[PDB]
């Protein structure tokens, strides 16, 4: 049938991807030892989208765990639900790309690609024909931003007719780790706009805003934030695994969303997000789901969308919705928020119905919005890059690994063009 | 074999416990000779401790209280200095709660009976009589001595009289209070007492 | 597999690291025998059944500090080959530790370094402890570190330098010893962390509230920085770092790798219950200038890069709460060209306490290693100690007579002149 | 000819057999 | 079955023989009486009521050592006329032990050897221990090779000669007896293993850490070496290698059969228990230049061939993995024309340690016998010693008066030079 190949890169990627397989195993009901319990034929009528039979009845995930630092995915192995993953699917490293984009891509990476491309195509070619790829990584880091971006480039030229879509975190405005952010980000973007089909942006302090203002949780760890991202990843690809009224595919939302090939960077939403206290006030129904779609504090990325106009957007509703109150209100939010959307497209805002609600809730909706609010955010990284390029700050670590003075200027110009293309469309 | 090997309490402990260990091993996989962890001893015998009312109390009475030995001499000026502050600490710390917190045993480095009773009249905590062998055994156990009179086996003086030693159930030195030590907090070291984590179990 | 080989050279290196190793033994539950009744891979090998031998070498030209370990309570803990003693002491000369007596030890020591490094590929680095004003601390330190750079190409080299004080010196030859070390430290090491002495005196005066501690209490606090530094390798965390990423975290130019330290909380067990240590309060004590371990006033210093490793039960967002308010504060001045300047990693396991130590049991802790332009004070002061003492060739004949070429002191100063100017060039 | 000297080094005093973590 | 005959000639022959016949008795668990309460056939015979007697002959022209063995602890084990003793010693004179006093007892030696070889079929080979520097070890040895090559032409002859050291020699007559015996053992001795006394002094001083050893401290190490070479015959293993196995694998040419020796691990009581004896580690320690048992630096030579005898819990993959590292190691040079020159002979049985001796119980061990072109220097030393003495006929009249002509000194000179030239041309 249809296959989605999962690849996790970087420290960020393996930690996110650990909780993604938490929720996916929980959607279908696979016990962490690999056995199935949940006794429903419609749960796993489409099971082969993510997993494989093993003549013991166990399902192993089609995940390729991928890094250069042998400790971070050693963590994943010992953790809960770590015994799902195939031991052969691990591709260790020894040295570790120490936050240098240069050594992730060209020098240090190149001797490990001989292994990771082997394992990816052996799982690819095994089936009838592939559908897509998933890459979970960070574009601030070294081993995810650079060495993961190599794996983006090679599999694209090998399967040009397939799709792939990634979930990538970016530098945050106030807090910022990893002092080479804009070197790692800008070098990754100008490769990402050339060899990737779809990117979902995540901001760290936008996630922190969620767990303060909405969730009413004082001090949880990365576990809670990954849970929110894992729900969003499950929400986008729900429709491949379950039927519905208005069906969806990754490629069908691909053709629906992007107007021009250059701009394919997407915002994320999710609902419901009220606390334990506020649960009993709300009586969940179609209009209040849509109202907290268009709540700026509920946005997964902290680029304030009120400044820009939404170019287009999608809403994969999940549950048992009555379709008239779905689409009429879907039009209603376009008329109500008149200036919030763009003028030259009639029917800016879209819908789907994914017939199975997630367990523990009854109605859910995932927002994917191609906004122009990312104008200010890439302009943030643009100025941050120019600040440490005017006289070659931190340049020697990159330059020593086969970089050029010319290739840095191309990355600035190329990523600046992406800024220009968004600003033109207003 | 804590805090030293060559102490009379520990030689008695080792003798008794492995006597028992061999007997039950033969009567029955049990490791000989037994680990110091696995050994059990009765520290203060039946008629050792006697309180402020001149009444003997058993060892099981000391459960739930941070106990400390106090090696004191009647005629030593340092001990004469340290006594009021230890008494005041006992006072305030035990008054300030609805639970007994700490208890002091008196071990006498004193010369004779008269002086021992005279000095013991000032103390509101427990004591061990001077003619009782347990005094000399405890002195050799915790390596307190005013002068090199009794041989020490390659060790040194741990301290001098006066000293306060927070003890455990098995003769473990829980912590040393630095009165006259490497640190010299005279009259002030009593605040270093961690009474919460050293209870006589 | 992955590990770091530690080197101890000179007396200051030995007894600081002797505190550093006894902290690590109790961290992993290793008895002084070396047994245990995937933690210990990065500092220990495993020998036969149930053992743990360390990844270390002791070097000194005098027996007196190293043999005393050989007979100590850590008898069986160290393999008896990497403990190295010469015959006669280096005696406060750069020249003697570099030219005459230092040569006959490096020929055997580099062999043991080779013997320890040839087991597993992917060496993390080299943690070498030394003093700077000392004799064998510099001379033997230089000759070993120079040979290591050529022999082993690309791997990192951490160097904790017990830097001479701004105020006290405890030796007269310190300006001659310190300057000459630097000219042979710049192009060899990768991360040189500067540590002071009376800072820790001033720390133990205020925060620890103990009247009269000695070098044995200096070393506990030093050992607590190192443990928190390499906490990421040993234990899993919510957000971990590496020792090969620090050089990509901290240095903007290859010649600028002189960073400070900070640690919090540093509290007596007696005054501990008057502070429930929150993340809001520990971070501000980290940036407070009377808590750093280098003693240079940062008020005339523009911060450039900062790297905080949180320890213990700390969640990520109150870190993000703390760092939000930190950046907006105008008492902690960052330079213009570096608008992002924080790395903040997190590990799970809270810091251990030594029994009978001066550290209360804390639940969270912050360790800071930062690149700042305040080191222009540390060097411009030092240059003044040189030329005033080199005004009329004081103590020259000692260095001249031992082997050094007179006039080599000139380009050593011209080297340090360039290191003086580039800091001042950066800060504008 | 001496009766025995019983002051002890700081190193010997305090880096002693701690109870082990498991 | 598979029997070998050990021949002991001279002081060094007898005293080495004491160590080996102590170890073989203990290993097969036979008593000083000679009865145990078929693996032992290789070294012992069978006689009626379960007594096993050794297959050895003791030759010394001097009574003071052979007689004193008969009276010692090992009375009933050896056959009384398997120990042959003469009247007066050869007294460091090659002419005496070869012409005058040698000839008397040669016939008595052949008769016992004849009766011990003809006991059964399948005689594997002869082993011989002798001192080259000595009188009868060189004198009686040359006669005994000459009269054994004629009779048992077929069988192999493995020699273990105690060669004089470069510095320390225990004789001024030793350059004469060295070069006069080399013309003997070129064309009679099949394979000679080259032993040096102060090499073993250096081994037992830094590895096993005895400051003041003796002859019974070196001879145990030789006994453990011989036991490792012949472990393959005695016990079952993964890869068995006989004595006929050695000639075809070490020597490429008829005249070139001079080779070194190495053992690992020579380890003490305290060292052994604290250490992983990796299969990688024991092999690396074997190829160390100083760890050879000859005092002959192999860095200025080329290894022609090499055999490794493993002994203990040794798995074959670790052997194959470790030796591939050795070949790709750049340090040791192998000859271009000989690409394959390694042996893997793995045995199961651990080395049987004599307690109250000097070695500890170790799980595994390797013993290396390597044919190298470093033998040029050890002949160049003896050659130049012989040239200085012979230049003005020192100590010549003692050799001439006993029957040896002047001219065997002349011809043996170029014979060593012919040997010297061949080792030069083979290193091309």
């Amino acid at each position: 049938m249809r296959e989605i190949v999962h690849v996790q890169g970087g420290q960020c990627g393996n930690q996110i991807g650990a909780k993604f397989w938490e929720v996916i195993s929980d959607e279908h009901g696979i016990d962490p030892t690999g056995t199935y319990c949940g006794d429903s034929d419609l749960q796993l009528e489409r099971i082969n989208v993510f997993y494989n039979e093993a003549t013991g009845g166990r399902f192993v995930p089609r995940a390729i765990l991928m890094d250069l630092e042998p400790g971070t995915m050693d963590s994943v192995r010992a953790g809960p639900f770590g015994q799902l993953f195939r031991p052969d699917n691990f591709v260790f490293g020894q040295t570790g790309a120490g936050n240098n984009w240069a050594k992730g891509h060209y020098t240090e990476g190149a001797e490990l690609i001989d292994s990771v491309l082997d394992v990816v195509r052996k799982e690819a070619e095994g089936c009838d024909c592939l559908q897509g790829f998933q890459i979970t990584h960070s574009l601030g880091g070294g081993t995810g931003s650079g060495m993961g971006t190599l794996l983006i480039s090679k599999v694209r030229e090998e399967y040009p007719d397939r799709i792939m879509e990634t979930f990538s975190v970016f530098p945050s405005p106030k807090v910022s780790d990893t002092v080479v952010e804009p070197y790692n980000a800008t070098l990754s973007v100008h490769q990402l706009v050339e060899n990737a089909d779809e990117v979902q942006v995540i901001d760290n302090e936008a996630l922190y805003d969620i767990c303060f203002r909405t969730l009413k949780l004082t001090t949880p760890t990365y576990g809670d934030l990954n849970h929110l991202v894992s729900a969003a990843m499950s929400g986008v690809t729900c429709c491949l695994r379950f039927p519905g009224q208005l069906n969806s595919d990754l490629r069908k939302l691909a053709v629906n969303l992007i107007p021009f090939p250059r701009l394919h960077f997407f915002l994320i939403g999710f609902a419901p997000l009220t606390s334990r206290g506020s649960q009993q006030y709300r009586a969940l129904s179609v209009p209040e789901l849509t109202q907290q779609m268009f709540d700026a504090k509920n946005m997964m990325c902290a680029s304030d969308p009120r400044h820009g106009r939404y170019l287009t957007a999608s809403a994969m509703f999940r549950g048992r919705m009555s379709t008239k109150e779905v689409d009429e209100q879907m039009l209603n939010v376009q008329n109500k928020n008149s200036s919030y959307f763009v003028e030259w497209i009639p029917n800016n805002m879209k819908s789907s119905v994914c017939d199975i609600p997630p367990k523990g809730l009854k109605m859910s909706v995932t927002f994917v919005g191609n906004s122009t609010a990312i104008q200010e955010m890439f302009k943030r990284v643009s100025d941050q890059f120019t600040a440490m390029f005017r006289r070659k700050a931190f340049l020697h670590w990159y330059t020593g690994e086969g970089m050029d003075e010319m290739e840095f200027t191309e990355a600035e110009s190329n990523m600046n063009d992406l800024v220009s293309e968004y600003q033109q469309y207003q | 074999s804590q805090p030293v090997f060559a102490s009379p309490l520990n030689v008695e402990k080792r003798r008794l416990n492995e006597e028992r260990a061999l007997m039950q091993a033969q009567k029955a996989n049990i490791q000989l000779p037994p680990n110091y962890g696995d050994m059990d001893l009765i520290l203060f015998p039946e008629g050792s401790l006697k309180n402020s009312n001149n009444t003997v109390i058993p060892q099981s009475h000391l459960k739930g209280k941070s106990v400390a030995l106090y090696f004191a001499d009647g005629a030593d000026p340092k001990c004469a200095s340290l006594l009021p502050f230890l008494l005041n600490y006992y006072r305030t710390m035990n008054e300030g709660g609805a639970n007994q917190k700490i208890e002091i045993i008196f071990v006498s480095l004193d010369r004779d009976r008269e002086a021992f009773e005279s000095h013991r009249a000032h103390m509101p905590w427990l004591s061990i009589d001077l003619e009782n062998p347990l005094t000399e055994i405890l002195k050799r156990h915790f390596r307190v001595m005013k002068e090199y009179e009794v041989p020490t086996y390659g060790y040194g003086s741990r301290t001098g009289v006066p000293s306060v030693i927070v003890i455990g159930s098995d003769g473990r030195e829980a912590q040393f209070l630095p009165i006259c030590s490497g640190l010299e907090e005279g009259d002030r070291a009593l605040l270093r007492w961690d009474w919460r984590n050293t209870k006589f179990a | 597999m992955r590990e770091v080989i530690s080197i101890h050279v000179g007396q200051a290196g030995i007894q600081i690291g002797n505190a550093c190793w006894e902290l690590f033994c109790l961290e992993h539950g290793i008895q002084p025998d070396g047994q245990m009744p995937d933690a210990f891979n990065t500092f220990f090998s495993e020998t036969g059944a149930g053992k743990h031998v360390p990844r270390c070498v002791f070097l000194d030209l005098e027996p007196t500090v190293v043999d005393e370990v050989r007979t100590g309570t850590y008898r069986h803990l160290f393999h008896p080959e990497q403990l190295i003693s010469g015959k006669e002491d280096a005696a406060n000369n750069f020249a003697r530790g570099h030219y005459t007596i230092g040569k006959e030890i490096v020929d055997l020591s580099l062999d043991r370094i080779r013997k320890l490094a040839d087991n597993c590929t992917g060496l993390q680095g080299f943690l070498m402890f030394n003093a700077v004003g000392g004799g064998t601390g510099s001379g033997l330190g230089c000759l070993l570190l120079e040979r290591l750079s050529v022999d082993y190409g690309k791997k990192s080299k951490l160097n904790f330098c017990s830097w001479p004080s701004p105020q006290v010196s405890t030796a007269v030859v310190e300006p001659y010893n310190s300057v000459l070390s630097t000219h042979s430290l710049l192009e060899h090491t990768d991360v040189a962390v500067m540590l002071d002495n009376e800072a820790i005196y001033d720390i133990c005066r205020r925060n620890l509230d103990i009247e009269r501690p000695t070098y044995t209490n200096l070393n506990r606090l030093i050992a607590q920085v190192i443990s928190s530094l390499t906490a990421s390798l040993r234990f899993d965390g919510a957000l971990n770092v590496d020792v090969t990423e620090f050089q990509t975290n901290l240095v903007p130019y290859p010649r600028i790798h002189f960073m400070l330290s900070s640690y919090a909380p540093i509290i007596s067990a007696e005054k501990a219950y008057h502070e429930q240590l929150s993340v809001a309060e520990i971070t501000n004590s980290a940036f407070e200038p009377a808590s750093m371990m280098a003693k240079c006033d940062p008020r005339h210093g523009k911060y450039m890069a900062c790297c905080l490793m949180y320890r213990g039960d700390v969640v990520p967002k109150d870190v993000n709460a703390a760092v939000a308010t930190i950046k907006t504060k105008r008492t902690i001045q960052f330079v213009d060209w570096c608008p992002t300047g924080f790395k903040c990693g997190i590990n799970y396991q809270p810091p251990t306490v030594v029994p009978g130590g001066d550290l209360a049991k804390v639940m969270r802790a912050v360790c800071m290693i930062s690149n700042s332009t305040a080191i222009a004070e540390v060097f411009s002061r030092m240059d003044h100690k040189f030329d005033l003492m080199y005004a009329k060739r004081a103590f020259v004949h000692w260095y001249v007579g031992e082997g050094m070429e007179e006039g080599e002191f000139s380009e050593a100063r011209e080297d340090l002149a360039a290191l003086e100017k580039d800091y001042e060039e950066v800060g504008i | 000819p001496t009766l025995p000297f019983n002051a002890q080094s700081c190193y010997r005093s305090e880096y002693v057999a701690k109870p082990l973590p498991p």
